[PDB]
């Protein structure tokens, strides 16, 4: 009975799911366009944790002493002190993380943090560390602006639907909301400098690999 | 329950009482029809004290008339234990009977403290009983007894049987931001009457849920019906621990709910559609 | 609790609040203060000294907001009337229809107590282009659109619907369907052919917008 | 639609399967070989070798549910499989 009911439903090249009549069952397969084979459980950091712990893990301040970024974490850590521009960028990043926290707490009322998602970023960062033999005692050569702009560019490259109009662009931006949340929670400046003392080469490698990997993760048109 | 009443106990019991369906038949021991021409007294010493209790109250009322007085006594003896369990008093049942029998049945009450919970009733028939206790047909009293024991809803929601209040934990953000388990009191019933139970005061209408997704569709719409159907499928599949990806069950429910209504996978549902004849 | 007791006044007040919220969500202008009327204030304004509210005094008129009329230049004025008769005979429906016709109200909502006779129901489509909506006070006691399961429904303008169909290369039939009698459809007062945007908080993705077409 | 093609620029799994199958069938049918055959014998392996070099002339017509289509040449498509 089940096989006959859903027999003729297929993913088409416009990424929608339709039956033999062309009727739309859903406007993107699985509501995010990724195939099940490439999903796997991952943690959403921002959902859990106390406000103080969340701020400590994510907030970075170049001006005040409450959450100062230790200068030893960057090859220009001393210079960045002040620089209202970098502070504005980091404040925007923290506001985005707070918005993600609120949005996720809305989506998952019970606060569950482990949910399937396409690309496993923990493995990507572990691979970067093992490949580049990153030394945890050498102040990384990354810069706050580089990190922020790289993450934003990656988010811009999270292509599922490739239309040029505004309806398809809204759909595509919606389809990557949760993966963007995972990225922002995982690639926070503070985390990328303290927890994962990556270098610029490793950061570029991680971003490129994430791009490629979820691009390989998207469902194939013609899938029955 | 509502957020301001969930953490407590007795308010949950009050909601239980407001929802749970209960009739006279659940509290009555036996119903007896007795012969008693006397409208103000009785040949039965057992009911003499009860009659005297209301003799100074009812028979002393102005505009005394026998139109509601008959020689037949429909004596119901209730269960004290059952009434105590349901938090029912002679009051509630009496005015419910009055509501169903505004002026077609003169009803006498027994004192709650009395060991004999008695509802002494007489037939009503104006223009024939006005000044006499004429022998009304006993079948009239038997029909009245049927109506009392079947068609009288003392309290609760129709089609809602035993309501089982129980406690289990739900995660809510602590003021520090951490998710902590806050014990909550809820009710799990039998039979579905969403359309009424939603409106009962004291319940959080935004959280009420049922496993009969058809009623969810009827009351909340096709989108809530689809969500409830997915929840039911997920519960069925995860009852054994093993789980399937969200996409498969989401696709199944989406297919079942594309036509603005619940479609079955039978030959009456997807098979009677617009698809190809050979398909 | 008698009819005059709070057991019924509270239900009436909650239905009033639900009606105000429903009219506000349709795009008409209703101040947030009116939506949050306290029970005591409602009794003072409407409930009689005898405990019997004058339902005729709860009659209500709403007008499209600036944004709603800008997006829906066909919108008109709304009239809402809570009838007094427990049973809606054809005479009361005829009187209401005449009132709508003479006031030239584009849309009118008729909230009734118990039931409407089929003869009266036959008068609903009797005054085009004006449309008459009927609601049962019991249904309106709780605003079903506030339920956790129910997502947010948004009505699309004809231009928005045309653009959607053009971008997805769809026909009117190839969209998912929503019936006219759907409780949310009645709440939004959808007409046949009006497409509704539904925004859900998907598990796989943060949000997922789907659409349905009234049938 | 000659441009603004909204379909994926990556050759799909089924597209790869059918391209390799078609080229294997053609080579088995003694079709011309476009690559420097390095002593290979299996038509499928030759097809894979000349797909690696983007030396398969065939294109891929991608039908949309409304009947339209897009012509993608295997030289354009990115073989990320």
């Amino acid at each position: 009975r089940l096989v006959k009911a859903l027999e003729d439903i297929m993913v088409h090249y416009d990424n929608t799911t339709r039956n033999s009549l062309g009727n739309v069952i859903q406007f993107i397969y699985g509501e995010d366009g990724m195939d099940a084979a490439h999903i796997e459980k991952q943690s959403l950091d921002t959902i859990g944790g106390s406000d103080a712990a969340f701020e400590k893990r994510y907030r970075v301040d170049l001006l005040n002493t409450d959450h100062t970024l230790d200068p030893s974490l960057l090859e220009s850590g001393s210079e960045i002190l002040g620089d209202l521009k970098l502070q504005v960028l980091l404040d925007e990043e923290y506001k985005q993380l707070v918005k993600d926290r609120k949005f996720l707490r809305e989506v998952f009322v019970d606060g569950e943090a482990n949910w399937p998602l396409p690309v496993n970023i923990r493995r990507i960062i572990q691979n970067a560390q093992q490949t580049f033999h990153i030394d945890h005692t050498k102040p990384s050569d990354l810069t706050i602006k580089d990190i922020v702009l790289g993450v934003k560019d990656l988010q811009e490259n999270l292509l599922v639907l490739r239309g040029k109009n505004e309806i398809i662009q809204n759909a595509q931006r919606d389809a990557v909301t949760l993966f963007c949340c995972l990225l922002r929670s995982r690639l926070a400046t503070r985390r990328v400098l303290q927890e994962y003392r990556l270098t610029k080469q490793a950061f570029d490698w991680v971003l490129s690999n994430i791009e490629a990997q979820f691009l390989r993760s998207v469902v194939h048109p013609g899938e029955m | 329950l509502e957020p301001g009443h969930a953490a407590d106990q007795e308010q949950a019991k009050l909601i239980r009482s407001a929802i749970e369906h209960t009739t006279l038949k659940s509290v009555t021991i036996a119903s007896e029809i007795y012969y008693d021409p006397d409208p103000r007294s009785t040949v039965i010493p057992e009911d003499e004290e009860i009659i005297q209790l209301h003799f100074s109250l009812l028979d002393e009322e102005a505009e005394q008339s026998f139109d509601q007085q008959s020689p037949w006594l429909l004596r119901l003896e209730l269960d004290r234990a059952a009434m105590n369990d349901k938090d029912l008093t002679m009051g509630q049942v009496g005015e419910r009977i009055k509501q169903t029998f505004k002026n077609d049945l003169f009803v006498i009450w027994s004192e709650d403290n009395d060991e004999k919970l008695i509802i002494r009733c007489r037939v009503v028939r104006p223009k024939s009983l006005d000044a006499e206790t004429e022998a009304e047909e006993d079948h009239m009293l038997k029909k009245i007894e049927n109506t009392m024991l079947e068609n009288i809803t003392l309290r609760g929601v129709e089609n809602i049987e035993r309501v089982v209040m129980m406690k289990y934990d739900r995660k809510v953000p602590s003021p520090t931001g951490e998710y902590v388990k806050e014990p909550e009191w809820v009710l799990e019933t039998d039979g579905v009457n969403l359309s009424e139970v939603m409106t009962v005061p004291g319940i959080d209408p935004t959280r009420i849920y049922t496993n009969s997704f058809i009623d969810i569709m009827e009351v909340l719409g096709i989108e809530a019906g689809r969500a409830a159907l997915y929840k039911e499928v997920y519960n069925v599949i995860a009852s054994d621990g093993s789980y399937v990806n969200y996409r498969h069950m989401a696709l199944l429910v989406d297919v079942m709910t594309t036509q603005g209504g619940l479609t079955s996978v039978t030959r009456h549902g997807f098979n009677r559609s617009n698809t190809g004849a050979l398909m | 609790m008698d009819q005059e007791n709070e057991r019924n006044i509270s239900r009436l007040w909650r239905a009033f609040r639900t009606v105000k919220e429903m009219v506000k969500d349709r795009g008409y202008f209703i101040t947030q203060e009116e939506v949050e009327l306290p029970l005591e204030d409602f009794k003072a304004k409407y409930c009689d000294s005898m405990g019997r509210p004058q339902r005729k005094m709860m009659s209500f008129q709403a007008n499209p907001t600036e944004e709603s009329i800008s997006k829906f230049p066909d919108m008109g004025s709304l009239w809402v009337e809570f009838c007094d008769e427990p049973s809606v005979g054809v005479k009361t429906m005829k009187t209401f229809v005449i009132h709508i016709q003479e006031k030239n109200f584009q849309t009118g909502i008729f909230v009734y107590q118990n039931n409407i006779t089929p003869s009266a129901m036959k008068l609903v489509p009797s005054i085009p282009p004006a449309t008459i909506e009927t609601f049962n006070e019991a249904a309106l006691v709780v605003n079903i659109t506030h339920h956790e399961l129910v997502p947010k429904h948004i009505r699309l303008s004809s231009d928005e619907k045309r653009e959607l169909l053009k971008r997805y290369r769809l026909k009117e039939s190839q969209l998912p369907r929503i019936q006219r009698a759907d409780p949310v459809a009645l709440y939004l007062g959808l007409k046949r052919g009006e497409v509704v945007k539904i925004i859900r908080k998907s598990e796989t993705s943060g949000r997922y917008a789907s659409y349905r077409i009234c049938m | 639609p000659k441009d603004q093609r909204a379909t994926t620029p990556y050759m799909t799994k089924y597209e790869r399967a059918r391209i390799l199958g078609t080229r294997a069938l053609q080579i088995s049918m003694n079709a011309p070989v476009f690559v420097d055959l390095e002593g290979e014998t299996d038509p499928l392996r030759i097809a894979m070798k000349e797909l690696a070099e983007k030396k398969i002339p065939l294109v891929i017509r991608r039908y949309l549910p409304d009947g339209s289509f897009e012509d993608w040449s295997v030289e354009e498509l990115i073989v990320d499989l």
